[PDB]
């Protein structure tokens, strides 16, 4: 169920 | 590039004081978002928390959930507020806040639960960042959700967990601080 992203894995998405 | 869907939608308020207007008219929703890929863009088109001007204040909030005391998901619960200080990174603490929040980057599915949003608030007095609750006496619940703000944040300073009516009671201008729970 639960999505989770860590902050690793967001901030490759951001930059 | 098919986005990557979140957890929960969530809506991006500004706060505005203008005069003659009450305090729930100075809200504004500026987006909602529902994908990591969305999520990225409101902050590079929002105002940076390093940029913002005093007193005008960001809540992140979970789409269905009114940025207010008064909705039913807030009025029984609390918040845990950060006091920022002098040497830390607003911009540092924001994104890093609304990452957990966004990536629901809690160890159980209870905690993400009672998440409700995140606020910025730009003082002379000193900044305040808060993540708001939807429940006020889930001791265990609201304590590791306390902790791993701490830990994401780098936070040192004592945070504070403080209800909806301690929040409403307390009166602008007073230096007091305390909370019903304490890390
Ligand atoms: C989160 N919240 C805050 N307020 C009201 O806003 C006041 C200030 O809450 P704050 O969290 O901003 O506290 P702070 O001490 O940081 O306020 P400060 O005086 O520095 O003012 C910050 C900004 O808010 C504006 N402001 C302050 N009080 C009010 C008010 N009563 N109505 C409208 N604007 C206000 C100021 O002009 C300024 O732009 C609270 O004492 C309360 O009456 C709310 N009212 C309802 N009904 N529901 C809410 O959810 C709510």
């Amino acid at each position: 169920g639960r999505i989770i992203y860590d902050r690793k894995f967001l901030m490759e998405c951001r930059n | 590039e098919f986005p990557h869907p979140l957890q929960d939608s969530w809506s991006y308020y500004l706060f505005q004081f203008r005069k003659a207007l009450d305090w729930d008219e100075c809200l504004e929703k500026v987006a909602t978002f529902s994908t990591i890929e969305d999520f990225w863009s409101v902050l590079t088109h929002t105002v940076r928390p390093r940029e913002i001007t005093y007193g005008k204040d960001l809540y992140m909030f979970k789409s269905d959930i009114m940025p207010k005391w008064e909705d039913p998901k807030n009025e029984n619960g609390g918040r845990w507020l950060i006091n920022v200080t002098a040497r830390q990174d607003v911009d540092f603490l924001w994104d890093e806040l609304l990452m957990l929040l966004i990536g629901s980057d809690w160890d159980t599915d209870e905690e993400d639960r009672q998440i409700c949003g995140a606020v910025f608030q730009p003082r002379s007095r000193g900044s305040k960042l808060s993540v708001w609750l939807t429940s006020d006496n889930e001791e265990e619940t609201i304590l590791s959700i306390g902790r791993r703000i701490k830990e994401r944040l780098e936070l040192e300073d004592t945070i504070y967990f403080q209800p909806v009516s301690d929040q409403r009671s307390q009166t602008r201008g007073s230096d007091i601080c305390t909370g019903k729970y304490e890390i």
